[PDB]
Protein backbone atom coordinates (compact mmCIF):
# COMPACT_ATOMS: atom_id res chain seq x y z
CA UNK A 1 0.00 0.00 0.00
CA UNK A 2 1.10 3.53 -0.87
CA UNK A 3 1.12 5.34 2.45
CA UNK A 4 1.17 9.05 3.14
CA UNK A 5 3.95 10.93 4.89
CA UNK A 6 1.96 11.20 8.12
CA UNK A 7 0.83 7.58 8.03
CA UNK A 8 4.51 6.61 7.81
CA UNK A 9 5.62 9.08 10.47
CA UNK A 10 2.97 7.74 12.79
CA UNK A 11 3.83 4.13 11.98
CA UNK A 12 7.61 4.52 12.50
CA UNK A 13 7.55 6.80 15.54
CA UNK A 14 9.41 4.16 17.55
CA UNK A 15 12.47 4.70 15.33
CA UNK A 16 12.67 8.45 15.95
CA UNK A 17 16.18 9.48 17.04
CA UNK A 18 17.48 5.90 16.83
CA UNK A 19 21.17 6.00 15.99
CA UNK A 20 20.64 9.78 15.73
CA UNK A 21 18.29 9.83 12.74
CA UNK A 22 15.16 11.94 13.27
CA UNK A 23 11.62 11.34 12.00
CA UNK A 24 11.93 14.21 9.56
CA UNK A 25 15.00 12.58 8.11
CA UNK A 26 13.23 9.20 7.95
CA UNK A 27 10.16 10.67 6.32
CA UNK A 28 12.47 12.18 3.73
CA UNK A 29 14.54 9.03 3.26
CA UNK A 30 11.52 6.73 2.88
CA UNK A 31 9.83 8.95 0.31
CA UNK A 32 12.88 8.76 -1.94
CA UNK A 33 13.55 5.13 -1.10
CA UNK A 34 10.18 3.54 -1.81
CA UNK A 35 7.74 6.41 -2.39
CA UNK A 36 6.09 5.17 0.81
CA UNK A 37 4.97 2.01 -0.99
CA UNK A 38 5.00 -0.93 1.45
CA UNK A 39 5.06 -3.32 -1.52
CA UNK A 40 8.00 -1.78 -3.35
CA UNK A 41 10.32 -4.37 -4.88
CA UNK A 42 13.48 -3.26 -6.68
CA UNK A 43 16.68 -4.76 -7.97
CA UNK A 44 20.32 -3.58 -8.47
CA UNK A 45 21.36 -6.86 -9.99
CA UNK A 46 21.75 -10.19 -8.61
CA UNK A 47 19.93 -8.75 -5.46
CA UNK A 48 16.46 -7.41 -4.50
CA UNK A 49 15.18 -4.78 -2.05
CA UNK A 50 11.86 -4.88 -0.24
CA UNK A 51 9.20 -2.67 1.20
CA UNK A 52 9.05 0.77 2.68
CA UNK A 53 12.71 0.56 3.83
CA UNK A 54 13.95 -1.29 0.75
CA UNK A 55 15.58 -3.99 2.82
CA UNK A 56 17.84 -6.12 0.63
CA UNK A 57 17.95 -9.91 0.36
CA UNK A 58 21.74 -9.70 -0.14
CA UNK A 59 22.45 -9.67 3.61
CA UNK A 60 19.28 -8.80 5.51
CA UNK A 61 16.19 -10.86 4.78
CA UNK A 62 15.79 -14.29 3.30
CA UNK A 63 14.18 -14.56 -0.15
CA UNK A 64 13.37 -17.64 -2.22
CA UNK A 65 15.68 -16.27 -4.94
CA UNK A 66 18.64 -16.32 -2.49
CA UNK A 67 17.93 -18.75 0.45
CA UNK A 68 21.61 -18.87 1.35
CA UNK A 69 21.44 -15.17 2.44
CA UNK A 70 23.04 -14.17 5.69
CA UNK A 71 19.45 -13.14 6.68
CA UNK A 72 20.77 -10.90 9.46
CA UNK A 73 17.25 -9.72 10.27
CA UNK A 74 16.09 -13.34 10.61
CA UNK A 75 13.07 -12.81 8.39
CA UNK A 76 11.45 -13.75 5.08
CA UNK A 77 11.63 -10.82 2.71
CA UNK A 78 7.85 -11.28 2.10
CA UNK A 79 7.18 -10.09 5.64
CA UNK A 80 8.55 -6.76 4.38
CA UNK A 81 5.85 -6.41 1.73
CA UNK A 82 2.77 -5.92 3.88
CA UNK A 83 1.24 -3.11 5.94
CA UNK A 84 2.53 -4.14 9.36
CA UNK A 85 5.72 -2.19 9.76
CA UNK A 86 6.83 -3.50 13.14
CA UNK A 87 9.06 -6.20 11.66
CA UNK A 88 10.35 -3.82 8.88
CA UNK A 89 11.30 -1.34 11.62
CA UNK A 90 13.13 -3.91 13.75
CA UNK A 91 15.13 -4.92 10.66
CA UNK A 92 15.91 -1.31 9.72
CA UNK A 93 17.15 -0.73 13.29
CA UNK A 94 19.57 -3.64 12.83
CA UNK A 95 20.84 -2.15 9.59
CA UNK A 96 21.18 1.20 11.34
CA UNK A 97 23.08 -0.36 14.25
CA UNK A 98 25.29 -2.51 12.07
CA UNK A 99 25.87 -0.60 8.85
CA UNK A 100 24.43 2.82 9.55
CA UNK A 101 22.30 5.37 7.71
CA UNK A 102 24.59 5.07 4.67
CA UNK A 103 22.73 1.88 3.70
CA UNK A 104 20.06 4.31 2.51
CA UNK A 105 21.74 6.11 -0.41
CA UNK A 106 19.04 8.78 -0.71
CA UNK A 107 19.79 10.26 2.75
CA UNK A 108 22.87 12.32 1.92
CA UNK A 109 21.85 13.72 -1.48
CA UNK A 110 18.17 14.26 -0.69
CA UNK A 111 17.88 14.63 3.05
CA UNK A 112 20.66 16.94 4.15
CA UNK A 113 18.58 20.10 3.90
CA UNK A 114 15.05 21.45 3.81
CA UNK A 115 13.97 18.91 6.42
CA UNK A 116 11.09 20.98 7.74
CA UNK A 117 8.89 20.10 4.80
CA UNK A 118 8.94 16.53 6.08
CA UNK A 119 7.19 17.36 9.32
CA UNK A 120 3.85 15.70 10.16
CA UNK A 121 1.55 18.05 12.12
CA UNK A 122 -1.33 15.60 12.47
CA UNK A 123 -1.75 14.50 16.12
CA UNK B 1 -1.34 42.86 -35.64
CA UNK B 2 -0.19 43.48 -32.08
CA UNK B 3 1.35 41.54 -29.16
CA UNK B 4 -0.92 39.04 -27.42
CA UNK B 5 -2.24 40.07 -23.98
CA UNK B 6 -0.26 39.06 -20.91
CA UNK B 7 -3.12 36.72 -20.02
CA UNK B 8 -5.22 35.01 -22.67
CA UNK B 9 -8.88 35.97 -22.91
CA UNK B 10 -9.66 32.44 -24.22
CA UNK B 11 -8.74 30.69 -20.96
CA UNK B 12 -11.50 28.59 -19.36
CA UNK B 13 -9.88 27.61 -16.06
CA UNK B 14 -10.47 24.09 -14.59
CA UNK B 15 -11.21 21.26 -17.00
CA UNK B 16 -12.52 17.74 -16.69
CA UNK B 17 -9.73 15.38 -17.80
CA UNK B 18 -10.68 11.77 -18.44
CA UNK B 19 -9.30 8.85 -20.38
CA UNK B 20 -12.53 6.99 -21.01
CA UNK B 21 -13.61 7.60 -24.59
CA UNK B 22 -10.94 6.34 -27.03
CA UNK B 23 -9.18 9.01 -29.07
CA UNK B 24 -9.18 9.32 -32.84
CA UNK B 25 -6.24 11.42 -33.97
CA UNK B 26 -8.21 12.11 -37.12
CA UNK B 27 -11.01 13.75 -35.17
CA UNK B 28 -8.31 15.57 -33.16
CA UNK B 29 -6.97 17.01 -36.41
CA UNK B 30 -10.49 18.04 -37.45
CA UNK B 31 -10.98 19.74 -34.10
CA UNK B 32 -7.69 21.62 -34.51
CA UNK B 33 -7.68 22.96 -38.08
CA UNK B 34 -5.09 25.65 -37.21
CA UNK B 35 -2.26 23.29 -36.24
CA UNK B 36 0.20 22.89 -39.10
CA UNK B 37 2.11 19.89 -40.35
CA UNK B 38 4.52 18.80 -37.64
CA UNK B 39 2.27 20.02 -34.85
CA UNK B 40 3.10 23.73 -35.31
CA UNK B 41 0.71 26.54 -34.34
CA UNK B 42 1.12 30.31 -34.41
CA UNK B 43 -1.60 32.76 -33.29
CA UNK B 44 -3.24 34.58 -36.19
CA UNK B 45 -4.81 37.13 -33.83
CA UNK B 46 -1.74 38.56 -32.14
CA UNK B 47 2.01 38.16 -31.85
CA UNK B 48 3.21 35.83 -29.11
CA UNK B 49 6.64 36.37 -27.57
CA UNK B 50 6.64 32.71 -26.48
CA UNK B 51 8.23 30.50 -29.15
CA UNK B 52 7.80 27.16 -27.43
CA UNK B 53 9.13 23.74 -28.40
CA UNK B 54 7.27 21.15 -26.27
CA UNK B 55 9.52 18.12 -25.88
CA UNK B 56 8.18 14.65 -24.95
CA UNK B 57 10.50 11.70 -24.15
CA UNK B 58 8.91 8.62 -25.63
CA UNK B 59 8.98 4.92 -26.30
CA UNK B 60 5.99 2.64 -26.82
CA UNK B 61 3.48 5.11 -25.37
CA UNK B 62 1.39 5.80 -28.45
CA UNK B 63 -1.86 5.37 -26.54
CA UNK B 64 -0.78 8.02 -24.00
CA UNK B 65 0.32 10.39 -26.79
CA UNK B 66 -3.15 10.23 -28.33
CA UNK B 67 -4.70 11.50 -25.08
CA UNK B 68 -1.91 14.01 -24.61
CA UNK B 69 -2.51 15.50 -28.04
CA UNK B 70 -6.28 15.32 -27.67
CA UNK B 71 -6.17 17.57 -24.58
CA UNK B 72 -3.06 19.71 -25.00
CA UNK B 73 -3.55 21.04 -28.50
CA UNK B 74 -6.78 22.81 -27.59
CA UNK B 75 -5.15 24.10 -24.38
CA UNK B 76 -1.97 25.45 -25.97
CA UNK B 77 -3.87 27.33 -28.63
CA UNK B 78 -6.01 28.87 -25.91
CA UNK B 79 -2.76 29.90 -24.17
CA UNK B 80 -1.84 31.79 -27.38
CA UNK B 81 1.56 30.13 -27.76
CA UNK B 82 3.62 29.98 -30.99
CA UNK B 83 4.44 26.33 -30.47
CA UNK B 84 5.73 23.08 -31.89
CA UNK B 85 5.30 19.54 -30.54
CA UNK B 86 8.28 17.17 -30.51
CA UNK B 87 8.14 13.50 -29.55
CA UNK B 88 11.66 12.07 -29.16
CA UNK B 89 11.37 8.36 -29.65
CA UNK B 90 14.12 6.16 -28.32
CA UNK B 91 14.92 3.40 -30.81
CA UNK B 92 16.07 0.01 -29.61
CA UNK B 93 15.43 -1.67 -26.31
CA UNK B 94 18.23 -0.56 -23.99
CA UNK B 95 17.51 1.25 -20.71
CA UNK B 96 15.33 4.36 -21.22
CA UNK B 97 17.16 7.66 -20.95
CA UNK B 98 14.68 10.39 -20.43
CA UNK B 99 17.08 13.30 -19.90
CA UNK B 100 19.22 12.42 -22.89
CA UNK B 101 16.11 12.35 -25.10
CA UNK B 102 15.12 15.75 -23.76
CA UNK B 103 18.57 17.10 -24.86
CA UNK B 104 18.05 15.60 -28.32
CA UNK B 105 14.71 17.41 -28.45
CA UNK B 106 16.33 20.69 -27.60
CA UNK B 107 18.89 20.42 -30.42
CA UNK B 108 16.51 19.00 -32.99
CA UNK B 109 13.75 21.55 -32.30
CA UNK B 110 16.23 24.37 -32.87
CA UNK B 111 16.80 23.12 -36.43
CA UNK B 112 13.15 23.94 -37.22
CA UNK B 113 12.71 27.31 -35.58
CA UNK B 114 14.03 30.14 -33.49
CA UNK B 115 12.48 28.71 -30.25
CA UNK B 116 13.26 30.64 -27.07
CA UNK B 117 11.36 28.39 -24.67
CA UNK B 118 11.45 24.66 -24.05
CA UNK B 119 8.75 22.73 -22.24
CA UNK B 120 9.72 19.20 -21.27
CA UNK B 121 6.74 16.93 -20.57
CA UNK B 122 6.02 13.32 -19.66
CA UNK B 123 3.66 11.85 -22.30
CA UNK B 124 1.10 10.93 -19.59
CA UNK B 125 0.55 14.22 -17.70
CA UNK B 126 -2.29 16.58 -18.73
CA UNK B 127 -2.82 19.92 -17.00
CA UNK B 128 -6.26 20.38 -15.47
CA UNK B 129 -6.32 24.18 -15.60
CA UNK B 130 -5.40 26.24 -18.64
CA UNK B 131 -4.15 29.02 -16.40
CA UNK B 132 -1.08 26.82 -15.95
CA UNK B 133 0.69 28.30 -18.95
CA UNK B 134 3.02 25.99 -20.85
CA UNK B 135 5.71 28.59 -21.38
CA UNK B 136 8.90 30.03 -19.92
CA UNK B 137 9.37 32.46 -17.07
CA UNK B 138 12.14 34.55 -15.53
CA UNK B 139 13.21 31.48 -13.60
CA UNK B 140 13.05 27.76 -14.55
CA UNK B 141 9.38 26.77 -14.32
CA UNK B 142 8.05 23.59 -12.68
CA UNK B 143 4.64 22.99 -14.23
CA UNK B 144 3.13 19.75 -12.93
CA UNK B 145 3.09 20.96 -9.36
CA UNK B 146 -0.06 19.17 -8.17
CA UNK B 147 -0.26 15.64 -9.58
CA UNK B 148 -3.25 13.51 -8.69
CA UNK B 149 -0.85 10.60 -8.25
CA UNK B 150 0.79 12.50 -5.41
CA UNK B 151 -2.47 13.57 -3.83
CA UNK B 152 -2.47 16.84 -5.72
CA UNK B 153 0.49 17.96 -3.64
CA UNK B 154 4.13 18.50 -4.54
CA UNK B 155 6.08 15.50 -3.18
CA UNK B 156 9.05 17.60 -2.08
CA UNK B 157 10.14 21.22 -2.59
CA UNK B 158 13.15 20.32 -4.75
CA UNK B 159 10.96 18.24 -7.07
CA UNK B 160 11.39 19.01 -10.76
CA UNK B 161 9.79 16.02 -12.49
CA UNK B 162 6.79 15.61 -14.73
CA UNK B 163 6.42 18.83 -16.75
CA UNK B 164 8.84 21.75 -16.67
CA UNK B 165 9.93 24.64 -18.84
CA UNK B 166 13.34 26.26 -19.34
CA UNK B 167 13.99 29.30 -21.52
CA UNK B 168 16.73 28.76 -24.08
CA UNK B 169 19.10 30.81 -21.94
CA UNK B 170 18.30 28.98 -18.70
CA UNK B 171 18.86 25.69 -20.51
CA UNK B 172 22.17 26.78 -22.04
CA UNK B 173 23.19 28.07 -18.63
CA UNK B 174 23.25 24.59 -17.04
CA UNK B 175 24.87 22.89 -20.04
CA UNK B 176 21.45 21.29 -20.72
CA UNK B 177 20.49 18.01 -18.99
CA UNK B 178 22.64 14.98 -18.09
CA UNK B 179 23.12 12.18 -20.62
CA UNK B 180 24.35 9.64 -18.10
CA UNK B 181 21.13 8.75 -16.25
CA UNK B 182 19.92 5.37 -17.57
CA UNK B 183 16.78 3.82 -16.21
CA UNK B 184 14.23 5.48 -13.92
CA UNK B 185 14.69 8.32 -11.45
CA UNK B 186 17.20 10.92 -10.37
CA UNK B 187 17.69 12.85 -13.60
CA UNK B 188 15.12 15.45 -12.57
CA UNK B 189 16.97 15.95 -9.25
CA UNK B 190 20.28 16.37 -11.12
CA UNK B 191 18.58 19.02 -13.31
CA UNK B 192 17.29 20.70 -10.14
CA UNK B 193 20.83 20.67 -8.75
CA UNK B 194 22.19 22.22 -11.97
CA UNK B 195 19.69 25.05 -11.91
CA UNK B 196 20.44 25.73 -8.25
CA UNK B 197 24.23 25.71 -8.82
CA UNK B 198 23.74 28.44 -11.44
CA UNK B 199 21.90 30.59 -8.92
CA UNK B 200 18.37 30.00 -10.19
CA UNK B 201 15.23 29.29 -8.15
CA UNK B 202 12.16 27.35 -9.28
CA UNK B 203 9.07 29.25 -10.39
CA UNK B 204 5.72 27.44 -9.95
CA UNK B 205 2.01 28.16 -10.25
CA UNK B 206 0.10 27.48 -7.02
CA UNK B 207 -1.28 23.98 -6.35
CA UNK B 208 -4.76 24.86 -7.56
CA UNK B 209 -3.66 26.27 -10.93
CA UNK B 210 -1.14 23.46 -11.16
CA UNK B 211 -3.54 20.49 -10.81
CA UNK B 212 -2.40 17.72 -13.16
CA UNK B 213 -3.90 14.38 -14.26
CA UNK B 214 -1.72 11.31 -14.78
CA UNK B 215 -2.67 8.42 -17.02
CA UNK B 216 -2.32 5.45 -14.70
CA UNK B 217 -0.23 2.79 -16.35
CA UNK B 218 1.81 -0.33 -15.70
CA UNK B 219 5.56 0.24 -15.44
CA UNK B 220 7.49 -0.17 -18.71
CA UNK B 221 10.14 -2.74 -19.31
CA UNK B 222 13.64 -1.31 -19.60
CA UNK B 223 13.05 1.61 -17.23
CA UNK B 224 13.62 0.01 -13.83
CA UNK B 225 14.88 2.29 -11.03
CA UNK B 226 18.48 3.31 -11.61
CA UNK B 227 20.78 1.87 -8.83
CA UNK B 228 23.32 4.66 -9.32
CA UNK B 229 20.86 7.53 -9.19
CA UNK B 230 21.55 8.66 -5.62
CA UNK B 231 25.28 8.58 -5.99
CA UNK B 232 25.02 10.49 -9.29
CA UNK B 233 22.65 13.11 -7.86
CA UNK B 234 25.21 13.86 -5.15
CA UNK B 235 27.90 14.82 -7.67
CA UNK B 236 25.97 17.01 -10.12
CA UNK B 237 28.15 20.01 -9.24
CA UNK B 238 31.12 18.39 -10.93
CA UNK B 239 29.57 16.24 -13.63
CA UNK B 240 27.35 18.95 -15.12
CA UNK B 241 30.37 20.62 -16.70
CA UNK B 242 31.28 17.48 -18.61
CA UNK B 243 27.91 15.77 -19.15
CA UNK B 244 25.25 17.69 -21.02
CA UNK B 245 24.58 19.56 -24.24
CA UNK B 246 28.34 19.75 -24.80
CA UNK B 247 28.82 15.97 -24.72
CA UNK B 248 25.60 14.93 -26.41
CA UNK B 249 25.90 12.41 -29.26
CA UNK B 250 23.14 10.50 -30.95
CA UNK B 251 22.01 9.28 -34.34
CA UNK B 252 18.77 10.25 -36.02
CA UNK B 253 17.07 7.20 -37.56
CA UNK B 254 13.93 8.97 -38.68
CA UNK B 255 12.06 12.23 -38.61
CA UNK B 256 8.30 12.07 -38.96
CA UNK B 257 6.19 15.08 -39.62
CA UNK B 258 2.59 14.23 -38.80
CA UNK B 259 -0.14 16.84 -38.72
CA UNK B 260 -0.22 16.90 -34.89
CA UNK B 261 3.51 16.54 -34.11
CA UNK B 262 7.07 15.85 -35.19
CA UNK B 263 8.37 12.49 -34.02
CA UNK B 264 12.11 11.98 -34.10
CA UNK B 265 13.33 8.44 -33.65
CA UNK B 266 16.89 8.36 -32.38
CA UNK B 267 19.60 5.88 -31.41
CA UNK B 268 21.08 7.34 -28.21
CA UNK B 269 23.52 4.54 -27.45
CA UNK B 270 23.71 2.35 -24.38
CA UNK B 271 24.84 2.70 -20.77
CA UNK B 272 28.64 3.05 -20.83
O1 LIG C 1 9.11 3.00 -21.65
C1 LIG C 1 9.00 4.19 -21.45
C2 LIG C 1 9.50 4.89 -20.29
C3 LIG C 1 9.33 6.20 -20.17
N1 LIG C 1 8.66 7.00 -21.14
C4 LIG C 1 8.47 8.50 -21.01
O2 LIG C 1 9.12 8.84 -19.78
C5 LIG C 1 8.21 9.47 -18.85
C6 LIG C 1 8.39 9.05 -17.41
O3 LIG C 1 8.45 7.62 -17.17
P1 LIG C 1 7.44 6.88 -16.21
O4 LIG C 1 6.07 7.37 -16.51
O5 LIG C 1 7.60 5.41 -16.16
O6 LIG C 1 8.00 7.45 -14.77
P2 LIG C 1 7.29 8.36 -13.71
O7 LIG C 1 5.85 8.35 -14.02
O8 LIG C 1 7.56 7.52 -12.40
O9 LIG C 1 7.76 9.76 -14.00
C7 LIG C 1 8.50 10.53 -13.06
O10 LIG C 1 9.88 10.08 -12.83
C8 LIG C 1 10.76 10.13 -14.03
C9 LIG C 1 12.01 9.58 -13.34
O11 LIG C 1 13.01 9.09 -14.21
C10 LIG C 1 10.78 11.59 -14.56
O12 LIG C 1 11.45 12.38 -13.61
C11 LIG C 1 9.34 12.06 -14.86
O13 LIG C 1 9.47 13.38 -15.36
C12 LIG C 1 8.53 11.99 -13.55
O14 LIG C 1 7.24 12.50 -13.86
C13 LIG C 1 6.91 8.92 -19.39
O15 LIG C 1 5.79 9.63 -18.87
C14 LIG C 1 7.08 9.02 -20.88
O16 LIG C 1 6.93 10.35 -21.41
C15 LIG C 1 8.15 6.39 -22.31
O17 LIG C 1 7.57 7.09 -23.15
N2 LIG C 1 8.35 5.02 -22.39
O1 LIG D 1 -1.09 13.78 -36.52
C1 LIG D 1 -1.29 12.58 -36.62
C2 LIG D 1 -0.46 11.55 -36.05
C3 LIG D 1 -0.77 10.27 -36.21
N1 LIG D 1 -1.90 9.83 -36.94
C4 LIG D 1 -2.26 8.38 -37.12
O2 LIG D 1 -1.44 7.65 -36.21
C5 LIG D 1 -0.78 6.56 -36.89
C6 LIG D 1 0.58 6.17 -36.33
O3 LIG D 1 1.56 7.17 -36.05
P1 LIG D 1 3.03 6.83 -35.48
O4 LIG D 1 3.98 6.20 -36.46
O5 LIG D 1 3.60 8.02 -34.79
O6 LIG D 1 2.58 5.63 -34.41
P2 LIG D 1 3.31 4.29 -34.08
O7 LIG D 1 3.26 3.52 -35.36
O8 LIG D 1 4.77 4.51 -33.83
O9 LIG D 1 2.27 3.70 -33.01
C7 LIG D 1 -0.71 7.12 -38.28
O10 LIG D 1 -0.37 6.12 -39.22
C8 LIG D 1 -2.09 7.72 -38.47
O11 LIG D 1 -3.14 6.77 -38.79
C9 LIG D 1 -2.76 10.77 -37.54
O12 LIG D 1 -3.74 10.37 -38.17
N2 LIG D 1 -2.41 12.10 -37.35
CA1 LIG E 1 5.94 -6.08 7.61
CA1 LIG F 1 4.15 7.99 -15.57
Amino acid sequence: TELTKCKVSHAIKDIDGYQGISLLEWACVLFHTSGYDTQAVVNDNGSTEYGLFQISDRFWCKSSEFPESENICGISCDKLLDDELDDDIACAKKILAIKGIDYWKAYKPMCSEKLEQWRCEKP
Amino acid sequence: LTACPEESPLLVGPMLIEFNIPVDLKLVEQQNPKVKLGGRYTPMDCISPHKVAIIIPFRNRQEHLKYWLYYLHPILQRQQLDYGIYVINQAGESMFNRAKLLNVGFKEALKDYDYNCFVFSDVDLIPMNDHNTYRCFSQPRHISVAMDKFGFSLPYVQYFGGVSALSKQQFLSINGFPNNYWGWGGEDDDIYNRLAFRGMSVSRPNAVIGKTRHIRHSRDKKNEPNPQRFDRIAHTKETMLSDGLNSLTYMVLEVQRYPLYTKITVDIGTPS
